[PDB]
């Protein structure tokens, strides 16, 4: 019985914490259910304006600072972008290295999302103090793989640390938590809370390793520095000792994925099965990632091992090809000047114009990207449905398993619970592919170390860079004129998922997903957080 | 017992969360140990449990703490239209940051954005972004770089809690971390001295790890500790064959661009 109050009226949550960037969410609620929703991004920076007239080689360095959480992916999309504009085909080794860095990014980003941003919506940290750590060890010994981190002794030591922390009276990041004093919408047993909390702390250490792995190829993290026009700069990344360290670190990260992330995810999902009926949307888009052929955008779309595709109306029998000319951005409900609706990104316009807070006619710094007039959800759930629908063997196996462990139908995936599970699903798949991808580059690198191709700056040209970033379909679009940036437009996964209504008044993915959200407690509306967080929002990515 | 831990308020303004991310890569100590045993991190939008009014209230409790607090700012301040282009809780970021700064024991600017204005202040600066010290008119301890090494940031935090404000350069950077040129500690220095430069990234010279000065490297005019301490215990840009961008210098977006040139 999903808890739900009788509350009628507005709720505003601002800031939305545990996301990247600055989001205000407004809902109308009736009899304890969300009946309308607005996604209101509260910061503008204007990178696209900043880039006008600059060196196209410089773009990757500006755009990477769209975001520090999905670090890399913007530098990668810019490089693909400019590579496309100059018409250079990057060397095999460069494709491999760029793709492996993206893989390391998925691992790091997803692990931190589940534990450090998402989990506090489902896990009551204080209730962990009520567990018997012996009973919790027994519980962990009976669900998850055997590990010393899961022993009574380790769980007790976590409990003791947390205890002295709460008894200190300085709750720090837990101050005013929605779970303090219990909450109807939090269902977990104290033992589950304790296990998940132990893993939250472990994850804080494990993500350092994930970032180290990533840095071996990326040069540093956050904000990598190894991509150049025509390929990559990191010859050392092709060598044996660094690659063996990269593998070793990657396997430790993946052991923690398989040992802690997935089992915690599945326990959470098991207790909150009702969330498989909340927060669903209908259309899914992906440009794909991990391609065997990145010589062009077309080749990227065709040979992405996490396939590209478009699903409309939850129809898993008709995956359409991505039509890049069909993408456009509206601004009708955004803080931009009149007359900018319907713009393909090659013709994109970024002419900011603020009005006032909670102006229903203009309420976000995000543009509204649309695909033939339809809003599109992007990200792990989109990737998962598209891959599953095309019979991608890893996705089919893992998804069908998750479905089998949870005892729910594939249609239960069109939901916040689904969205959350998808994220972990593709994490286990990236993990299963790491050793193969690393061997491929180690072997290729040792035969020949070519890593960047020659290229020439054209007087005039356009190019597009595609990537499927941790949050979804990312595209960067350049017009070069006079060998300089004439226009540079970012269309980012969070723009797709979290932007405002389009020119037709049509709700974006998150706004639709929020409709019918139950609110057990209007003072502490965690359910709003559950669904918004499920999209893994990044407003800095979204608005740039 | 119950040893009281110093209150830290962390604000996010016009930023990319890269500084927060960098901070949590600390291993001396790890971030868990730091917030359990060393400080009381009392507001931090990226990871705090509370949201909305609950979050706002936790901020205002931290600000009114009997014991005072230190202020950590990540990100520049957009000042156009009364600062309404950057808001939290329905308040301009300039206004909240101003209010938190008035009573801070100290202000630490984490990253180039907060310190000096950063990526949003780059021409033509549509949001009229400023750095903290400029926007507020107060002295800040600057921990720049885009983002800074967690060793620099945590070191500064620990240093200010246990010894005091550390010696600062002309740009407000602790001389402990920013006293030396990237270039002076670069393993490729002997290549530079012998005028052995890679002319492109595909060249055999690049393969042989020649100096990257001719490919825009700003090591010679950048103050940071990168080649000495590395990032993530493993690497730094030039080791990865890429010129320094000069990302710890004020306004580097405009002073160090074009990045692949020296002109
Ligand atoms: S200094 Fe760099 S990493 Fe830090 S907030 Fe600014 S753009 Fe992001
Ligand atoms: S690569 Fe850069 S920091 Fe190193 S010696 Fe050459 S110019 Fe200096
Ligand atoms: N992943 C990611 Fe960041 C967002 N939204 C980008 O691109
Ligand atoms: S770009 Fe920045 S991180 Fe270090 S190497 Fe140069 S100062
Ligand atoms: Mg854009
Ligand atoms: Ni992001």
């Amino acid at each position: 019985p999903t808890p739900q109050s009788t509350f009628t009226g507005p709720i505003v949550v601002d800031p939305i914490t545990r996301i990247e960037g600055h989001l205000r969410i407004m809902v109308e609620v009736e009899n304890g259910k969300v009946k309308d929703a607005w996604s209101s991004s509260q910061l503008f920076r204007g990178l696209e304006i900043i880039l006008k007239g600059r060196d196209p080689r410089d773009a990757q360095h500006f755009t990477q600072r769209a975001c520090g959480v999905c670090t890399y992916v913007h530098a990668l999309a810019s490089s693909r972008c400019v590579d496309d504009a100059v018409k250079v085909s990057i060397p095999a080794n460069a494709r491999m290295m760029r793709n492996l860095v993206m893989a390391s990014q998925y691992l790091h980003d997803h692990l931190v999302h589940f534990y450090h941003l998402h989990a506090l919506d489902w896990v009551d940290v204080t209730a962990a103090l009520k567990a018997d750590p012996n009973k919790a060890a027994k519980l962990a010994a009976s669900i998850a793989p055997a590990r010393p981190g899961n022993s009574a002794k380790a769980l007790k030591a976590v409990q003791d640390k947390l205890k002295a922390f709460v008894e200190s009276g300085q709750l720090g990041i837990f101050t005013n938590a929605y779970f303090l004093g219990g909450h109807k919408a939090y269902y977990l047993p104290p033992e589950v809370d304790l296990i998940a909390t132990a893993h939250y702390l472990e994850a804080l250490h494990m993500q350092v390793k994930a970032a180290s792995a990533m840095a071996i190829l990326g040069g540093k993290n956050p904000h990598t520095q190894f991509t150049v026009v025509g390929g990559c700069s990191n010859y050392q990344g092709l060598t044996k000792d660094p690659l063996a360290n990269y593998l070793a670190l990657s396997k430790e990260v993946c052991q923690f994925v398989n040992e802690c992330y997935i089992p915690d995810l599945l326990a959470v999902a098991g207790f909150y099965k009702d969330w498989g009926g909340i927060g669903g949307t209908s259309n899914y888009l992906a440009f794909g990632e991990f391609a065997t052929d990145d010589s062009s955008p077309e080749k990227h779309l065709a040979t992405s091992q996490f396939p590209s595709g478009v699903i409309t109306g939850r129809d898993l029998g008709k995956v359409d090809n991505v039509d890049l000319g069909a993408i456009y951005e509206d601004v009708k409900y955004s803080w931009y000047a009149p007359g900018g609706d319907g713009k393909h990104p090659y013709d994109g316009v970024t002419d900011p114009k603020y009005t006032k807070l909670d102006d229903k006619d203009h309420y976000s710094w995000m543009k509204a990207p649309r695909y033939k007039g339809k809003a599109m959800e992007v990200g792990p759930l989109a990737r998962t449905f598209i891959a599953y629908a095309k019979g991608q063997p890893d996705f089919k196996k893992v998804v069908d398993m998750v479905l089998g462990k949870l005892s729910v139908p594939a249609t239960a995936l069109h939901s916040t619970l689904g969205r959350t599970a998808a994220r972990g699903i593709e994490t286990a798949i990236v993990c299963a592919n790491m050793e193969k991808w690393i061997k491929e580059m180690a072997d290729s690198g040792a035969k020949d170390n070519t890593l960047c191709a020659k290229w020439e700056m054209p007087e005039e040209s356009k190019g597009v860079g595609l990537a499927d970033a941790p949050r979804g379909a990312l595209s960067h679009w350049i017009r070069i004129k006079g060998k300089k940036i004439d226009n540079f437009q970012l269309v980012v996964p969070s723009t797709w998922n979290l932007g405002p209504r389009g020119a037709q008044g049509d709700k974006s993915p998150v706004e639709e997903a929020l409709i019918g959200t139950p609110i057990a407690d209007p003072k502490r509306p965690v359910e709003i957080l559950r669904t918004v967080h499920a999209f893994d929002p990044c407003i800095a990515c979204g608005v740039h | 017992t119950a040893k009281h831990r110093p209150s830290v308020v962390w604000l996010h303004n016009a930023e990319c969360v890269g500084c927060t991310e960098a901070a949590i890569r600390t291993i001396k100590p790890y971030i868990d140990a730091l917030i359990l045993d060393t400080i009381s991190l009392d507001y931090q939008e990226t990871i705090m449990a509370a949201a909305g009014e609950a979050a706002e209230a936790a901020l205002h409790q931290a600000l009114e703490g009997k014991d005072g607090y230190y202020l950590v700012v990540e990100g520049g301040l957009p000042t156009i239209d009364g600062g309404q282009w950057g808001m939290v809780a329905g308040h301009p970021m300039i206004e909240t940051t101003k209010k938190a700064a008035a009573k801070a024991k100290g202000i630490i600017c984490i990253g180039t954005c907060s310190a000096y204005g950063g990526v949003q202040k780059a021409k033509p600066n549509p949001s009229q972004a400023k750095g903290v010290s400029e926007a507020l008119g107060v002295k800040t301890i600057n921990i720049p770089g885009c983002p800074p090494n967690p060793i620099n940031f945590v070191g500064a935090v620990v240093h200010v809690l246990t010894k005091g404000i550390p010696d600062l350069d002309e740009n407000g950077r602790p001389k402990l971390f920013y006293g030396e040129l990237v270039h002076d500690n670069c393993p490729r220095l002997p290549h530079f001295e012998a005028s052995e430069f890679a002319p492109s990234f595909d060249s055999e010279e690049a393969k042989k790890g020649f100096c990257l000065y001719e490919l825009g490297c700003k090591g010679p005019v950048t103050y940071n500790n990168c080649p000495k301490v590395l990032f993530n215990q493993v690497n730094w840009p030039v080791q990865a064959g890429h010129p320094c961008l000069g990302c710890s210098e004020p306004d580097f977006w405009d002073t160090m661009t074009p990045f692949y040139e020296q002109g």
